[PDB]
């Protein structure tokens, strides 16, 4: 159930920047995504990879096919980016991927 | 195939190996909660008597089958005692159980005349009577058919998707069995003088493979002095000669 | 005594794409125990609505269950040549069960 | 999944004819089962229940002829003997089930003709 | 089922003397080139051994006789038969050989021997009945003839076949098989030895060493046992039972102190019965 | 030695019907020995029918009558059903259960069912 | 059916006379022959099988022979109770089936 989504980010802001959840051969429809800030207890952004929880600006969407999932951060600025971790819930040890340390010009 | 929750099949894990090491490696179970002690610690400990219950329920329905948990599936389908040391294993079975057009093979008891006791199943399908007037096992006003057909679809959400669940209950009893798994046993050391405890017998000697063709079934060896001649490992069928440390 | 049913109209010759309301009133009020059956000559009856509130599985959304208590009714929409059939209502409130006399929806 | 019926035929009035109907796919055992009647051009008229989950038998008093109903649960089969015949009962019968707000189990047999007449 | 053959006369049992018999390893511990003394159930040397013919043929056509009676287990049971053709598929051991008593049943009809410890209601005469399957050119023998039903089965087991006959010997070997059956402290051990024998019937002078295939905790004392015969139906010639002739030797083990001689190989060879002679 | 149990017994079938023939045994078990069938018309001779083939292991069917009559077997209950269909005017005949040896190289009918008469 | 035997034959009691059945190489030639007896409205009884074997309970007086395609059923020591029809049969590979003759009803005079 190992995940290897996206080492980090380096791109001009305001763009539709995708982070690509690289899931293991086993497929799981369910997932989650969380936003981490430096030395800040992170918070889950994308619930079930498709539904929005209350309190998230719609800047980053989660669209994926089968095992693969992409969290396309649409029009992200220099105010929001931090680390963004993926989460897998189907396999017993609910492993977390390396995660993306978003960085931008 | 797994039995329906309303009439779950019961298989006793007695005189059968207890091995959760393979279960940890597989990692294919949606929920694998463990109780009382750490998962490695229960895996090593031998269990004299274990009880296995096999049933199919929705992922949301699995919560009802939990210690001291009150739910439709917990009040009439099956019940778990508030103090439970057993580990509950649940895995998603959407790929096999669910079929196109829905799966209606499994059934669940939505209601019942009285709350079901823990470790009990309802073998009676007689209509429950909420109303004072008696339905008497036939459909009537003020009462409903207790069993409701399950509806399993691949398109349905993971909680809706079918889960095969086996419940393990750990008990202690005098009745013993021949083998065991990890055995809560320290690894054997050979070619060095060591103190070895085997089957309640403690001896201090250097441990080497036995040159003599000692028969595998016996766990101990006999000598004219009455000192143990050979010992056999409790985890594997290996014959070890006993030689006292040089004096 | 028995519970009388009143299925109205007992026939309705209809056309393509209609929205027919076949009513099955009950003399004694039924809280939710009503079902609808679609039958053709030489064919077994097929359940369309169970409890008159939820559509039976394998039944198209166009067939619908409406009404409660004394009055119950069947809503049919997007009528098609295959759809035209004899429809019977159904109590399950008490014993004896009675069924409606049938309503033959047929091509005009 | 499927229901099969005993053979219909022409029987003289006043006689008796046991009706067999066997299930397949899922058992009779956990459910009830019914019989209904369809005369040609006439509506579907309910006849009698069976209730295996206790034991009880209810008959229509409209046609109250002691048409007895019992079951071969281990063969998933059900037996209603046609007793005290009269010619207007000449019709087709069905093995039936009612979705009582909980299930969707309404499964119907193929239909066989009982005929009550002295002329074969 | 429960077919019974009593024929006419059981006949007097034949008698034979075995110079060396019932030699087995009492202690699991391996001993090489050493002399050891142990006291255990053993068949006494130079002692009369009763001979019973399961099927007896007179010097005339047919006249097959069912001469095998129920035999008390006693302190111990020893079975010896040339058995070039295997008709003794299994031996039934029971305290009463009846339902409500744990009965030990062995069947060699399957490729691997199957051992059962269930209560069996044995018929007065119990023998396997063989019917042609008519499929795959095979014959199937049923233990249903031996016992009406099985209930309260404490335990069951699967083992390699105790009786094996390579065949093609055409005599000079006889495919002789020796079996030792003993129950001590609720534990039953089965010992199998295969010895080529030049003599047609008389037991050979050479010592035979028996090793236990497995140890089973039956947990119930056995005071009676009987042999099982696999018999096939006989069709019209110009139901058939007791096809062929079967002869078996039963020796009862008596607890005795036995001197044991261990070879460099470690297999027991020479054996001495302590009370048999002053030497 | 072994006597075949009674087969169909007394069977009456008016035209427009078809009849199974169930021949059981005693003293043997069903699939250790092969069954056979012969048409015998009263005042007439033998016409062989049905039958099992020692070679090839198939259950034979008389070519002339092939496809009209079929056979099934229940080994434990020793019931072998011979179903003849599509009644004809000269079809009615007394049918005798017959059996040959399993060892093969055999043809003789061995024991007999004693004879039962079908009706058309 | 496909074989050759007369409808009836007659002889004086206690005498010796046999009955024959004429087949072909396709039927009697390579195959063994059987013979059957039936009394009126009774169970047809196997008489002789294999041209040399008599079933249990058959008087030894009966014999048989196969000469080419011709098979004779030896009938000796006629009895008052021996009047009945005797049927020849043998295996057929032609239609790959069992065949019989029309039957011959003996009469003891
Ligand atoms: C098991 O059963 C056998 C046979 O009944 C018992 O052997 C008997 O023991 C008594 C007491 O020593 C003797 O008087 C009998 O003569 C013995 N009979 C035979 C056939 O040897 C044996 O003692 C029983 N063992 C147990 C533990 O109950």
């Amino acid at each position: 159930i190992v995940l290897t989504q996206s080492p980090f980010q380096s791109v001009s802001p305001k763009e539709k920047v995708t982070i690509t959840c690289r899931a293991s051969q086993s497929i799981s429809s369910n997932l989650h995504w969380y936003q981490q800030k430096p030395d800040q207890s992170p918070k889950l952004l994308i619930k079930y990879a498709s539904q929005s929880i209350s309190g998230i600006p719609s800047r980053f969407s989660g669209s994926g096919s089968g095992t693969d999932f992409t969290l396309t951060i649409n029009s992200l600025e220099a105010e929001d980016f931090g680390i963004y971790f993926c989460q897998q819930t189907n396999f017993w040890p609910y492993i977390f991927g390396q995660g993306t340390k978003l960085e931008i010009l | 195939r797994f039995a329906s929750v309303y009439a779950w099949n019961r298989k006793r894990i007695s005189n059968c190996v207890a091995d959760y090491s393979v279960l940890y490696n597989s990692a294919s179970f949606s929920t694998f909660k463990c109780y009382g002690v750490s998962p490695t610690k229960l895996n090593d400990l031998c269990f004299t008597n274990v009880y296995a219950d096999s049933f199919v329920i929705r992922g949301d329905e699995v919560r009802q089958i939990a210690p001291g948990q009150t739910g439709k599936i917990a009040d009439y389908n099956y019940k778990l005692p508030d103090d439970f040391t057993g580990c509950v294993i649940a895995w998603n079975s959407n790929n096999l159980d669910s079929k196109v057009g829905g799966n209606y093979n499994y059934l669940y008891r939505l209601f019942r005349k009285s709350n079901l006791k823990p470790f009990e199943r309802d073998i009676s399908t007689e209509i429950y009577q909420a109303g004072s007037t008696p339905c008497n096992g036939v459909e009537g006003f003020n009462c409903y058919f207790p069993l409701q057909s399950y509806g399993f679809q691949p398109t349905n959400g993971v909680g809706y998707q079918p889960y095969r669940v086996v419940v393990l209950s750990f008990e202690l009893l005098h009745a013993p069995a021949t083998v065991c798994g990890p055995k809560k046993s320290t690894n054997l050391v050979k070619n060095k003088c060591v103190n070895f405890n085997f089957n309640g017998l403690t001896g201090t000697g250097v441990l080497t493979e036995s040159n003599k063709k000692f028969l595998p079934f016996q766990q101990f060896g006999r000598d004219i002095a009455d000192t143990t001649d050979a010992v056999r490992d409790p985890q594997t069928l290996e014959i070890l000669d006993i030689t006292p440390c040089s004096f | 005594g028995d519970i009388q049913l009143t299925q109205s109209p007992s026939s309705l010759s209809a056309s393509v794409g209609d929205r027919v309301t076949i009513t099955c009133r009950a003399s004694q009020s039924i809280s939710s125990y009503l079902n609808w059956y679609q039958q053709k000559p030489g064919k077994a009856p097929k359940l369309l609505i169970y409890a008159a509130s939820s559509l039976q599985s394998g039944v198209p959304s166009r067939f619908s269950g409406s009404g409660s208590g004394t009055d119950f009714t069947l809503t049919i929409s997007s009528l098609q040549p295959e759809d035209f059939a004899t429809y019977y209502c159904q109590q399950s409130y008490s014993t004896p069960r009675t069924f409606g006399q049938g309503t033959k929806v047929e091509i005009k | 999944q499927q229901l099969v019926e005993s053979g219909g035929g022409v029987v003289q009035p006043g006689r008796s004819l046991r009706l067999s109907c066997a299930a397949s796919g899922f058992t009779f055992s956990s459910y009830a089962m019914h019989w209904v009647r369809q005369a040609p051009g006439k509506g579907l008229e309910w006849v009698a229940v069976i209730s295996y989950d206790g034991s009880n038998k209810y008959y229509a008093d409209s046609v109250k002829g002691r048409f007895t109903i019992s079951r071969d649960n281990s063969k998933n089969t059900l037996y209603l003997q046609m007793n005290s015949l009269r010619a207007e009962d000449t019709a087709v019968y069905y093995c039936a089930r009612h979705a009582t707000l909980m299930n969707n189990k309404d499964i119907w047999g193929q239909g066989t003709l009982v005929t009550v007449s002295s002329a074969s | 089922q429960c077919v019974n053959l009593t024929t006419r006369t059981q006949l007097p049992p034949a008698y034979t003397n075995s110079f060396t018999r019932g030699v087995y390893y009492p202690d699991k511990v391996f001993r090489s080139s050493v002399l050891h003394s142990t006291q255990d159930l053993f068949l006494p040397f130079f002692s009369n051994v009763t001979w019973f013919h399961a099927i007896h043929v007179s010097g005339t056509n047919g006249t097959k006789r069912f001469d095998n009676p129920v035999l008390p287990f006693n302190d111990g049971v020893y079975f010896a038969s040339t058995e070039k053709s295997n008709i003794i598929r299994g031996w039934i051991f029971g305290t009463t050989l009846d339902s409500k008593t744990q009965s030990l049943l062995i069947v060699n009809n399957a490729t691997n021997v199957v051992i059962k410890v269930c209560e069996f209601q044995f018929c007065n005469d119990p023998f396997l009945g063989v019917y042609y399957h008519k499929n795959n050119k095979s014959w199937m023998e049923s233990e249903f003839r031996v016992y009406s039903s099985a209930n309260n089965c404490t335990f069951e087991y699967v083992s390699q076949p105790f009786l094996m006959d390579l065949e093609g010997k055409q005599g000079n070997f006889k495919n002789l098989r020796e079996f030792v059956f003993k129950n001590i402290d609720g534990y039953f051990k089965i010992y199998s030895k295969h010895t080529p024998i030049n003599l047609v019937r008389d037991l050979p002078q050479g010592f035979s060493a028996l090793e236990p295939l497995v140890d089973l905790p039956i947990g119930i004392n056995i005071t009676r046992f009987q042999t099982l015969l696999a018999l096939h139906r006989s069709y019209l010639t110009p139901s058939g039972w007791t096809a062929g002739a079967a002869a078996y030797y039963v020796g009862y083990l008596q607890p005795r102190t036995f001197l044991l001689k261990y070879n460099e190989n470690g297999t027991i060879t020479d054996a001495v019965d302590c009370a048999l002679d002053p030497l | 030695e072994v006597q075949l149990l009674e087969q169909s017994g007394a069977e009456v079938k008016k035209p427009g019907a078809s009849v199974r023939v169930s021949c059981k045994v005693s003293g043997y078990t069903l699939p250790e020995v092969a069954m056979h069938w012969v048409r015998q018309a009263p005042g007439k001779g033998l016409e062989w029918m049905g039958g099992f083939d020692p070679e090839d292991g198939e259950t034979m069917y008389a070519q002339k009558f092939q496809g009209r009559v079929t056979m099934t077997e229940d080994t434990s209950t020793d019931t072998a059903y011979m179903e003849l269909s599509s009644l004809r005017s000269e079809d009615t005949a007394v049918y005798y259960c017959a059996t040959t040896t399993p060892f093969s190289s055999s043809y003789w009918f061995d024991p007999w069912g004693q004879g039962t008469l079908v009706t058309v | 059916s496909v074989l050759t035997q007369a409808p009836s034959v007659s002889g004086a009691p206690g005498q010796k006379v046999t009955i024959s059945c004429s087949g072909s190489s396709s039927n009697i030639g390579n195959n063994y022959v059987s013979w059957y007896q039936q009394l009126p409205g009774t169970a047809p009884k196997l008489l002789i099988y294999d041209n040399n074997k008599r079933p249990s309970g058959i008087p030894d007086r009966f014999s048989g022979s196969k000469s080419g395609t011709s098979a004779t059923l030896g009938i000796t020591g006629l009895q008052t109770g021996d009047e009945a029809d005797y049927y020849c049969g043998t295996w057929d590979s032609s239609l790959s089936a069992v065949v019989f003759g029309g039957g011959t009803k003996l009469t003891v005079l």
